[PDB]
């Protein structure tokens, strides 16, 4: 069962000490279990449930041309289990640098960097490992319900819970197929680029997932979470490293729908420390950020990277609102075309380790030719914990909202650029529509009213009667 | 303290190296029986001064009057923590459009004490039983005053841009 | 259909240095608060800040028929306080202070503040969730009936 | 003013990483710093900032026994901090051993295990140790507590105990009295030990005698706390602090039957019996009859400061306010000590007057010097338990505090004491006595009721006419 085997994770290998350092040991058996399945299976296409050391180069270049990663003949997880509990720690640590040796071609690789490891003695290392290889081995995993496992160790209690994400992509498409999908900035995770798959399962992938992201253990995670989808070796990568400093690939190209998360208020010296002011993507800004915050360096890198059916969601916190000048012309600058087409606010908190309610930027070089708003502030079904969840078709409602222009009452609706150029470019004052509102008859109260009073009066005379001295 | 040393253009090459040091209010006729003149009229090389914030290598001396009067004009508070202030904004008539939207605080120190001065002794929520008396997580809510409002930490105090 | 402000000079207030102790400690002009405000008619607050503190005060100095009003820390969820300011008093840049012109009657314009709270908290109303909150532009900006001298 | 510009810097050398690693940044240079002042003012008769070879350990071996170290003679923070791209890496963890090790004599182990010599990179590493010793080499004094930054590096999280300062000084001055004696001092269950500090580098010219025997579990914060004295001249070469548990490991044992003890027993503190070793038939838990159990072992404490005692000397301790009596469990516990009196006097506080509690504690002196009555003279308030900028020397109170644990002044709102047998007589108060008389009024029937009528007789005629404005 689903939430039994998720009970399994929840219990069994969290032993013993803070899950954000045995993490990775966790996923990293798990990984290797997935390879040892898959490579298992896609040799029989005749019963290695125990293999044979008879490796042919002329066959073995057909997984290097097609998964590469050759595992090994005979060291997969299956085959460590006979020599499991047994002399020694670093056979794995081989069985990393072996199949990651693969230069033939475009490595994608460079990666199973997590045992090294603490650890105090060898012996306890060793029955760790022991420990953390019986408890993955000790598991039943059938065969497609792997990453799911993934998703609930990801979502330990420390992240963009999945009806967000799904919100996010649903905002990302209507009325597409269209190669390429997709380029992130800052990815993070790829827990956002889930959801592109379950999306392109229907017809077909287009173009790599293309992310980048600067924390090397999140970007290792991330390169195996869409890899355990089992999502083809060829296009799929994220590029290591800030974006705001050195985007790639800048050439490749004009994007087709991009999505976001990033993070809250990184700072960032480069204004103008080098020559960004004469860049390509912060120079039709006119100024550059300040450094308390990040946001619309990304918007801009973002909207350079767009096609005519280029749309870009990006989240945000509500540091976009005016906030002066410079972000006036931001603010213009995206009013000054059809750039910005639609805002959407949510509600506090739905977010992780967090507070505030955010706010969703939809973009498109594309018209409309004003800007619609589409935003509630309830609901936003807010009753399981906290504003848990956007529950399904409580987002088609949200997505039928957006789908062609509508003025509901209680609800956004469009504004006029006249409007909001006379507004001083603001979100969301307009609308935000009168809840709670009452009002009642005046005879019941005034009855009530002199009634009380009269009871008031017998009982204050009562009072009187009672002043005994 | 604000003071500039500037001359001359004539021998460009810091030729002719007069006039050491100027404090405001500084005239053309002062500077010029300073240094004479370079037989023309190319002068205030801007080369080296004493300011608290960034001035440029060619700046007339009617504009530095301008630039001190404008420092002059400002709290003496705001005349040590200009360098800080200015990193927000970008000139000083842009600082003396928002000169009445800071909030200072010597009071608060860090962003702890801005957070248990804007919930105790302002009152934003009223009510603080004993029972929940301890309970009111400043850290976290000084990060959201940090992603909402523009905080500066200075020396003497925090700065607080509110628009 | 007066738009707001407009019928006296509004004033903003001024926030003075808690440091300066012959500034903070003497005198007699009473120092307003947000927690000193919530109440109805308080002529004098609590805090007796001095009277030579408006060298290093920046505040304004009003006369005994005077109107107060937050923008600060309980609005952007309720309805505004307000109480009638009777003495020469100062207050910070936590709150303003509405002095009318003789267009008006200064109780008018209170109860008018008090009476359109439900709406004047919507007309300047986010400006952003912080404990910043209602703007002076569109606290500027609205529209209200504001009769003839003869009617108030 | 002064301490509002080192407070700066002690904000913004926080950038941009906490003081877990820090901490060896910190302790090394101003242990350095230290040394290049005081070891090389020894040596300075004029000569060096930039120290050399002239250190003559042959004769420098003087305060390799008194300042129990020769550290670098060729390793200086001028000798270490210059450039960028030298040979070699490692020069914090294992090989300054000639400091470190120092065997002769004194030596006090686990001395010097912030940064000796390994190690991560050519001269990023080094350059890093070149940059930022360079920019805290010339950290000047703008030296009591020059280490008020490291005051604040180990209030990082604290802005458990780490030692407020307002309740050391009530600690050090309610040490007093009854003290200019033999030996100064003890201190078991020690942990940062500068209340330690304000106990004795304020009484240094007073009276110095004994080494201040302190026993912690976290290393780390013992071997901190160890030079933490020691960085503004509390001698190290033998008066030193003892590592491991207090109850498993109570050394010395026998040196000796202390007289004047002081203690902030923190949580953490219990332990499982009860007992399984011959601690069941110890000194002190036999007089105990009763033993500790797995949680409120705390008041095993109270047994362990009795067990180093003297009738003269008098011993302050706190506890958090879990204490009563704790039922049957503990009765005869707190029967034991007031079989007769082994505890002397109890003095409370007010919530907070801590790092964020918000609980008072129950302060025990506990002397055999007896009169003997029952002693509940304690004061909650005031104890302006607000913050250390209003009443910073005296809290206008620790004389009067003072005066009251001196000779049982039985002042009101405020208790005194009270019989010894009234203590079994009741079931033991602990602190009930005596909290006298907060807010209770009192009015004239006349001026309560004729103004209620006064205002009444208005408010009907105001109901009539606006009765009559109601009508549209």
């Amino acid at each position: 069962e689903l939430h039994r085997q998720i009970w399994q994770i929840a219990n069994d290998v969290r032993g013993s000490v803070d899950g954000w350092d045995f993490k990775q040991y966790v996923l990293g058996a798990l990984f290797y279990r997935f390879i040892s399945e898959n490579f298992s299976s896609y040799i029989e296409a005749t019963d290695d449930i125990k293999d044979d050391a008879i490796k042919t180069k002329g066959y073995f270049i057909y997984p290097s041309q097609l998964f590469c990663n050759v595992a090994a003949k005979a060291n997969t997880n299956d085959r460590l289990n006979a020599d499991l509990n047994s002399i020694f720690v670093a056979i794995e640590s081989s069985a990393y640098g072996y199949p990651s040796e693969a230069d033939i071609k475009g490595l994608f690789a460079d990666f199973d960097t997590t045992s090294n490891r603490l650890g105090n003695t060898v012996k306890d290392k060793n029955a760790r490992l022991a420990a953390v290889l019986k408890g993955v081995e000790g598991l039943k995993l059938g065969i497609d319900l792997f990453g799911d496992a993934y998703e609930f160790l990801i979502s330990n209690y420390a992240f963009t819970p999945q009806h967000v994400s799904k919100l996010i992509a649903q905002l990302a498409m209507h009325g597409q197929t269209h190669v390429n999908k997709i380029y992130d900035p800052a990815a993070g995770s790829g827990s956002l680029l889930l959801q592109a798959k379950k999306q392109f399962d229907n017809h077909i992938i287009e173009e790599g997932f293309f992310g980048q992201e600067i924390n090397h253990t999140t970007y290792n995670l991330a390169r195996m979470n869409m890899f355990l989808h089992n999502i083809n070796y060829d296009k799929f990568d994220i590029k290591l490293g800030n974006t705001l400093t050195e985007p790639h690939f800048r050439d490749e190209k004009p994007f087709d729908a991009i999505v976001s998360n990033p993070p809250y208020s990184v700072k960032w010296i480069g204004s103008d420390d080098p020559t960004l002011i004469n860049d390509e993507r912060f120079a039709p800004a006119g100024v550059l950020a300040p450094k308390s915050k990040a946001d619309f360096a990304f918007v801009l890198h973002a909207l350079n990277y767009l096609s005519a059916k280029g749309r870009a969601a990006i989240v945000c916190f509500p540091g976009i609102f005016y906030r002066g000048g410079a972000e006036q012309k931001i603010r213009q600058y995206l009013v000054d075309n059809n750039y910005v087409e639609t805002v959407i606010s949510l509600a506090p908190n739905l977010f992780f380790g967090t507070t505030i309610a955010v706010n969703i930027l939809v973009l498109s070089k594309h018209k409309t030719d004003t800007n619609v708003q589409f935003i509630d502030a309830s609901e936003l079904f807010k009753k399981e914990t906290n504003n848990n969840i956007l529950t399904d078709a409580h987002i088609e409602q949200i997505m039928q909202v957006f789908a062609s222009k509508e003025d509901v009452a209680h609800l956004a609706k469009s504004v006029a650029f006249e409007t909001v150029v006379a507004n001083d470019y603001n979100l969301s004052v307009s609308s935000y529509v009168e809840a709670k509102d009452n009002r009642e008859i005046i005879d019941i109260a005034e009855l009530n009213a002199e009634l009380k009073t009269t009871v008031s009066k017998i009982d204050q005379l009562r009072k009187d009667i009672d002043a005994i001295v | 303290d604000m003071q500039v040393y500037i001359a001359n253009l004539g021998k460009y090459n810091e030729g002719e190296l007069v006039g050491a040091w100027f404090t405001f209010p500084i005239d053309f006729e002062e500077v010029k029986e300073k240094i004479g003149l370079n037989d023309e009229y190319e002068e205030y090389a801007i080369h080296d001064y004493e300011l608290p914030f960034t001035v440029d290598e060619y700046t007339s001396i009617g504009e530095l009057n301008r630039l001190w009067e404008m420092v002059s004009e400002l709290p003496e508070e705001l005349q040590s923590e200009l360098s800080a202030l200015l990193t927000h904004f970008s000139s000083i008539e842009e600082l003396s459009e928002h000169q009445e939207d800071i909030i200072i605080h010597s009071d608060c120190d860090d962003m702890y004490d801005v957070a248990r001065y804007y919930i105790e002794e302002t009152g934003a929520l009223g009510e603080v039983p004993a029972s929940l008396q301890n309970y009111i997580d400043y850290q976290a809510y000084g990060r959201d005053l940090d992603l909402s409002g523009t905080f500066i930490s200075t020396n003497h105090g925090i700065f607080e841009i509110v628009y | 259909w007066k738009t707001l402000g407009e019928i006296g000079k509004w004033y903003g207030g001024g926030t003075p240095s808690k440091n300066k102790i012959e500034f903070w400690e003497n005198g007699s002009i009473p120092w307003i608060s947000p927690k000193d405000m919530g109440r109805t008619l308080v002529d004098s607050s609590e805090d007796y800040i001095t009277e030579e503190a408006v060298l290093h005060s920046s505040t304004k100095l009003i006369p005994a028929n005077s109107i107060a009003i937050v923008v600060r820390s309980s609005i952007l969820d309720k309805v505004l306080p307000s109480a009638l300011i009777k003495v020469p008093a100062t207050l910070n840049q936590d709150m303003k202070a509405v002095i009318p012109h003789e267009n008006i009657l200064v109780k008018y314009i209170y109860h008018m503040i008090g009476s359109r709270g439900s709406d004047i908290l919507r007309a300047a109303k986010k400006t952003g969730g912080s404990v910043a909150s209602i703007d002076s532009k569109k606290l500027f900006s609205f529209k209200i009936p504001v009769p003839n001298i003869n009617e108030q």
